[PDB]
């Protein structure tokens, strides 16, 4: 997986080189490859991904979609602005709070 | 006799294009 | 004339589809 | 020599023909125009010397 | 001011030919008026019937954009000129290239023919023009002296015989036999890409984004400005009847009176269905030999043909 | 009127963009094979 | 479509209970829509 | 003064494109008096081209219009040139004129980019012009599948149990299938070394694996992204999808499991035919030998007509619809597995630097996609045959039939459709009509698509490989029956599902 | 017949010449005969 | 300073100019012709052709 | 096609040493761009 | 009661031909014996699928003659000559135990 040290070495590398030179950033990292680099940045370390609490309209929209287009999380997520893993966990979480 | 048998040109065919008549014809 | 230096839609029949199927 | 330039017909219908003696290239060269369609860039050579 | 200009009828679009696969960059008409010829940036030279607009034939020899074509009055020859630095001589009785004039060092932006002798003039981006002997493919003269791409060249039988307008924004009139510049006209402020000669008036016009200018042979003396068309001007083409068509690069094409300098019509066509609006622009204009039809070659891959309007009168179209 | 992506016409047509009186040819493939000279020779 | 009772009663209840939508109802120099829609096929083409 | 030959064609096109730009505006529509930043308008132009090629919406926020129009015009010129060159070379390669080995690769890369531009547009158009399948067609399809399965007395497939007995057999089969890729053990790479590591450790500890699998299958609905590329077969290309090894293992297992259970419960009736019982040369034999054994099949005395029609379903893997497919899978499996499959088809697909999101069709490079394609094709067999004839062919659920058999002769001769085989998405049907069935069919054909001008004879395509003594003979009645039969079969299939 | 370290690009590609070399040495009194069509004769070095 | 180098392509070839003959379209007949009415004729003839077309 | 006149390929120990050194320059760059007065590199590295 | 006449399909001939084409195309980085191992695999995979549709298709027989002799010619070109007497059949068809290359043939038929 990923550890504070590597995450910060990543942060530094990216912020220097730019966000499409994945192979050199991979080369900076010992035992990490460009697939994992790209994934990590675009899901957890990108600062346009927000880790806050859900507006009520966010949530009501969430449930509206997850009923419209069931199990298509990559398609749903951008229509509300969190990553699909966030959307998925919060949808099960609302389902279970109302369970 | 090129009697409508054979190749136009046996050039790019991988054979010499040599023709003969089926000796066991009858 | 100054030049800067170089460096979703969703239909509404999805809803009527999904709920026609649940019915 | 290498060939100079490079569907259905009725005269070629096999029910209407009589093959009593089969055409050969000697005939098709002796009479270029009788024995050949589209005979182009042809010399008609004959000799009864 | 000036006398009052003649009233000319208007022109109306009546045909739109579509068969090219890139910008259409040059156009020309046969002597005997049966067919015109287009050369395009899809590298083909197409030959269209002028009555119906049917395509009779398409020749493919070039390696890049054909940037100019012309057809010889004296011989059964078409001369093409391209961005591959090559100038070709198509013979129209086998439909085959028979002659090629080698020696330029960058794209050849345009090309013209002498009507009396058999010589050729070509202008290119290496900032020179050249005079070829049609028959022995040899450069008899290299008209040098501009300092940028030589956007256009025209030749005439009177004197001076060769006029080149360039991108260093000056015009030069050249002595052919001597092979050097007589007169240098530095009146334009932006690059000069079109110049034209009147058929019967020992005069010539030269267009640029600033304004068209009229001038007088043979020493090149100012005559008048012509203004209003403020856009990059790709073509000027003058009728026998004092009609002067100025077609621009943002699509618009204005019609004027050669004599008084009065712009009487302004056409703004519409681009072929799937085009952006920034893909409107005119690269070539040509009057037919009856000087009744006007063909244009467009940046949206179309040939727009305009005809003369037969049912208008000075009281339908007042002159200002 | 649900428009299967195979049809999906953008782009107003010719007649609608130019008008009812201007003709519109579309000449892809040409007539007149290459070997038929434009200017004919005499005999 | 008279195919079966499931379909008849389905369309009955659908045209009955089904009413207009909310979220995706709302959610369906120059500006730059030209350049955008031109270097991206994933947009509706403006030509002006 | 050297010519422009074949190796300087691209270099020269760019010399002259960017010269033309520099002439064109950055020095003839300025009024940026200072020093007209032509060196930077050229940088825009090259980034506008990269963004066109990657399908990114390129918009520079504040940039005067004349400059934006100049750039857009010239990028469209370069794009027309690039695309027409791709067309030209693809024809040359297809028929065989080049052996040059950099043109083959340049051209595979050009057509991959063009395919992905067309595809991202097709997904956007889905989400904009809405589900193409109405809420009446979707309901007819759903209800008809329910009636099929209920008359078969199917028994839905349950979640792979905890103490299931066969799971190590199913996982051993999965992993053998996966190693067959790396049979040679070449220089493979990092990623193939890592996949082989995963296979070996899950070969050693087969229960850490099955725990992991059933966990994935239970909780996961957002997966990584898959990469694409093309296999060039010189006459067309084939997509090839690259999935991540962890999920590759979970899907390999799910593949094996679904096929084992489906065949034990008898999901797929016997006309769905890449079947394990014979090879393709044996199917051809059995089809010839089934036709010849139909009852009085070669008689024309009373004016009958046999028609053998065969076609293709023309885009099934690409207008599968993920919501309707989720529900139709739920009729069959455990809602957990239905959801895993349907959410696994909706991933991000990635080529060199273009990315988009699958939302409409099916990724055929998943490992259960065999199952999904054959189940969907079962639903469309039902739309083509109808439930009554499909149930006569498949025979009563207590006593199924074999490939092309019927129970008696009454049932076999009770209908025009006598045989039906559907290879993966290829359809071969054999009809046997009497004189009046044929006459009425042709009547209702002509009534709608009237051919007064005898032009039906023109479109008909036969096999120009036998002599004319052996080809098909186009008489009026014959070609009209052929077209009526096709017109009648192509009407059973909505156009939002598949066509013919 | 004839039953780590990291390599540069041209080692990880380009053929292996040794099996071609030994096919030619084996078949060599045929591939190197004297009755030829056109061919200009030459002595191996030493 | 005229070099003695040379070229395969500059060998003499096509050394006569085909002049446009009497029947093809000599500048004489172009001196004569009436173009407007001839063109009006052929355009009408084509319109009649594509009328009979449809 | 490789080229003639070249050494081998760096061995994992040298690749490791220079991965390390590059990492260190990455660090010096970031602490430069973040201007840290609370930093030292000691006489033991 | 009836006879079935078989032929190889046109698109199957074309797919065989394209398969040989990519053998020859990706062989400037293989050794003679791997070029012939791929030829052998493709030709067995065609003959054992079709098996008597091949006898009856007079267009295959020509395809196989030309394709087999293109493979042989790439091996000659791999050495540096195409003289027909430096390379009799023996060197191509000898089994691989006796050191030959081990080709399997179908182009020595009379057509
Ligand atoms: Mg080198």
């Amino acid at each position: 997986v990923w550890r504070n040290t590597e995450d910060e070495i990543l942060k530094a590398a990216v912020m220097k080189y730019g966000k499409n030179q994945w192979s050199r950033i991979a080369s900076l990292l010992h035992r990490k490859s460009a697939k994992q680099c790209k994934a990590r940045w675009y899901e957890w370390l990108d600062p346009s991904i927000k880790k806050t609490e859900w507006s009520r309209e966010e949530e009501e929209k969430l449930l509206h979609l997850a009923k419209l287009m069931p199990t298509q999380w990559r398609t749903i997520a951008p229509i509300i602005g969190r990553t699909a893993a966030q959307c998925l966990e919060h949808y099960e979480f609302l389902l279970d709070k109302a369970a | 006799m090129y009697n409508g048998i054979g190749l136009p040109t046996p050039r790019g065919s991988g054979t010499n294009g040599y023709v003969q008549r089926n000796l066991s014809l009858v | 004339w100054k030049i800067p230096p170089c460096i979703v839609h969703i239909n509404e029949n999805f809803a009527k589809l999904a709920e026609a199927l649940y019915i | 020599f290498e060939p100079l330039v490079r569907d259905w017909n009725e005269f070629n219908d096999i029910n209407k023909i009589i093959i009593r003696q089969p055409i050969r290239t000697e005939y098709k060269i002796a009479f270029p125009y009788l024995y050949n369609n589209l005979p182009h860039h042809v010399h008609l050579t004959w000799y009864h010397t | 001011t000036m006398p009052k200009p003649q009233w000319h009828p208007p022109w109306k679009l009546y045909r739109v030919i579509s068969g090219h696969l890139g910008w259409v960059r040059c156009i020309a008409v046969e002597p005997g008026n049966q067919w015109f010829v287009t050369g395009s940036a899809d590298r083909t030279i197409k030959i269209w019937d002028l009555a119906s607009g049917k395509l009779k034939l398409s020749l493919t020899g070039h390696i890049s954009t054909v940037r100019g074509v012309i057809v010889s009055t004296r011989s059964p020859y078409l001369f093409s000129c391209g961005e591959d630095k090559q100038v070709k001589c198509w013979d129209l009785e086998y439909n085959k290239v028979i002659r090629h004039y080698h020696g330029h060092l960058s794209a050849v932006y345009g090309l013209d023919l002498h009507p009396t002798i058999d010589v050729l003039v070509t202008c290119s981006r290496d900032s020179t023009a050249r005079i070829w002997d049609v028959r022995t493919k040899a450069s008899v003269h290299t008209l040098s002296g501009h300092t940028n791409a030589v956007a256009t060249v025209r030749c005439q039988a009177a004197e001076p015989q060769i006029i080149t307008g360039s991108h260093d924004t000056t015009i030069r009139l050249w002595d052919l036999v001597a092979g050097k510049t007589r007169v240098t006209l530095t009146n334009h402020k932006k690059s000069v890409r079109a110049v034209v000669l009147h058929p019967r008036h020992y005069t010539f016009a030269s267009g640029s984004p600033d304004n068209i200018k009229q001038w007088k042979f043979p020493d090149g003396s100012f005559i008048q400005n012509l203004s209003g068309h403020n856009a990059i001007i790709n073509t000027l083409t003058v009728n026998s009847d004092g009609v002067l068509v100025s077609g621009a690069d943002n699509g618009t094409m204005h019609l004027w009176d050669w004599r008084t300098g009065y712009n009487f019509q302004r056409v703004h066509a519409a681009v072929q269905p799937g085009s952006l609006d920034s893909e409107s622009g005119i690269f070539a204009c040509a009057f037919d030999q009856s000087e009744s039809r006007l063909l244009t070659a467009e940046a949206d891959k179309t040939i727009k043909v305009y005809r003369e309007d037969d049912t208008a009168t000075e009281e339908t179209h007042p002159v200002s | 009127e649900v428009v299967l992506h195979e049809d999906k016409k953008y782009y107003p047509t010719a007649e609608e963009v130019y008008g009812p009186e201007v003709e519109t040819i579309v000449q892809e493939e040409d007539t007149q094979p290459l070997t038929e000279p434009i200017i004919k020779p005499v005999k | 479509k008279n195919t079966n009772a499931e379909t008849r009663e389905t369309l009955q209840e659908l045209y009955k209970e089904f009413k207009g939508d909310e979220i995706l109802a709302a959610t369906m120099y120059s500006t730059g829509k030209v350049s955008a829609s031109f270097t991206s096929t994933a947009m509706v083409p403006e030509t002006t | 003064a050297k010519t422009v030959t074949k190796q300087r064609v691209e270099s020269h096109f760019d010399l002259e494109l960017r010269a033309a730009v520099m002439h064109d505006i950055l020095d003839m529509m300025p009024e940026g008096i200072k020093q007209n930043k032509a060196r930077t308008i050229l940088q825009h132009l090259s980034e506008a081209w990269r963004c066109w090629k990657a399908n990114i919406p390129w918009k520079v926020p504040g940039l005067p219009t004349p400059i934006e129009n100049m750039i857009l015009r010239y990028v469209k010129a370069k794009a027309d040139w690039w695309t027409n060159t791709a067309h030209y070379n693809r024809e040359r390669i297809r028929r065989g004129a080049t052996v040059d080995k950099t043109v083959c690769k340049k051209n595979l890369g050009r057509l991959t980019r063009l395919y992905l531009k067309a595809e991202q547009e097709r997904q956007h158009n889905y989400l904009k012009d809405g589900p193409y399948i109405t809420a009446e067609e979707a309901v007819a399809v759903y209800t008809t599948t329910v009636h099929w399965l209920e008359s078969r007395r199917f028994s839905p497939i349950p979640f792979p149990p905890l103490s299931y007995k066969h799971d190590t057999k199913l996982l051993i089969l999965a992993l053998e299938r996966l190693k067959e890729a790396y049979s040679v053990k070449s220089r493979l790479n990092q990623s193939q070394r890592e996949e082989l590591g995963l296979i070996e450790q899950a070969y050693d500890n087969p229960h850490e694996a099955l725990s992991r699998i059933k966990r994935h299958l239970l909780t996961q609905r957002a997966f990584k992204e898959v990469g694409i590329e093309f296999m060039d077969l010189y006459s067309h290309l084939v997509p090839v999808y690259d999935v991540e090894p962890l999920e590759k293992i979970t899907d390999a297992y799910l593949d094996q499991y679904l096929w084992y259970e489906a065949d034990k419960r008898r999901l797929f009736p016997p006309w769905i035919k890449p079947a394990d019982t014979e090879p393709p040369p044996l199917l051809v034999y059995k089809w010839c030998q089934g036709i010849n054994n139909l009852q009085d099949v070669w008689e024309t005395s009373e004016g009958e007509c046999n028609v053998m029609l065969e076609s293709r379903f023309e885009k099934m893997y690409e207008k599968i619809d993920l919501t309707l497919l989720n529900r139709l899978l739920r009729l069959i499996v455990d809602h957990n597995i239905a959801d895993y499959m349907t959410a696994k088809n909706n991933v991000v697909i990635n080529y060199k630097d273009m990315n988009h999101t699958n939302s409409y069709g099916i990724i055929r490079g998943l490992q259960f996609a065999s199952f999904i394609v054959q189940y969907y094709g079962l639903v469309m067999d039902l739309l083509v045959l109808g439930l009554h004839r499909a149930s006569e062919m498949a025979g009563p659920p207590q006593m199924p039939n074999d490939f092309l058999s019927f129970q008696d002769i009454a049932t076999e001769a009770a209908h025009p459709i006598r045989l039906f085989c559907r290879y993966i998405d290829r359809i071969h049907i054999f009809f046997r009509f009497t004189a009046d069935e044929a006459r009425d069919l042709i009547q209702r054909y002509l009534t709608e698509h009237p051919d007064p001008n005898n032009e039906n004879i023109v479109g008909y395509n036969n096999k120009k490989c036998w002599p004319r003594d052996a080809r098909m003979r186009l008489m009026k009645h014959d070609v009209n029956l052929g077209r009526a039969v096709f017109w009648d079969i192509k009407n059973r299939l909505p156009r939002s599902v598949t066509t013919v | 017949w004839e039953k780590w370290k990291k390599l540069t690009n041209a080692q990880r590609s380009g053929l292996n010449q040794i099996p071609n070399r030994r096919f030619t040495l084996w078949w060599s009194p045929t591939i190197n005969r004297a009755n030829v069509y056109v061919g200009f004769q030459v002595q191996l070095d030493l | 300073q005229l070099s003695k180098q040379y070229s395969s392509r500059d060998l003499p070839s096509h050394t006569k100019i085909k002049y446009r003959q009497t029947t093809q379209d000599a500048p004489e007949e172009v001196r004569n012709r009436d173009f407007r009415r001839e063109l009006e004729e052929r355009e009408r003839a084509a319109a009649r052709e594509k009328n009979r077309d449809r | 096609g490789g080229k003639t006149g070249s050494g081998g390929v760096a061995s994992s120990s040298e690749s490791n040493r220079d991965r390390r050194e590059r990492l260190r320059q990455l660090a010096l760059e970031t602490i430069d761009i973040n201007k840290d007065p609370y930093f030292m590199k000691n006489h033991l590295g | 009661t009836a006879q079935c006449f078989l032929r190889v399909d046109d698109e199957s001939m074309q797919r065989f031909h394209n398969r040989v084409r990519q053998i020859l195309m990706a062989s400037g980085s293989t050794t003679f014996t791997k070029i012939v191992n791929k030829w052998n695999t493709a030709l067995i995979g065609l003959m054992t699928y079709f098996r008597e549709a091949v006898v009856n298709t007079q267009e295959l027989l020509d395809l196989l003659v030309k394709c087999e002799n293109k493979i042989q010619t790439r091996i000659k070109i791999g050495l540096n000559s195409k003289m027909p007497s430096r390379f009799p059949p023996v060197v191509f068809y000898t089994p691989k135990e006796l050191g030959g290359l081990g080709m399997l043939s179908m182009g020595h038929v009379l057509i």
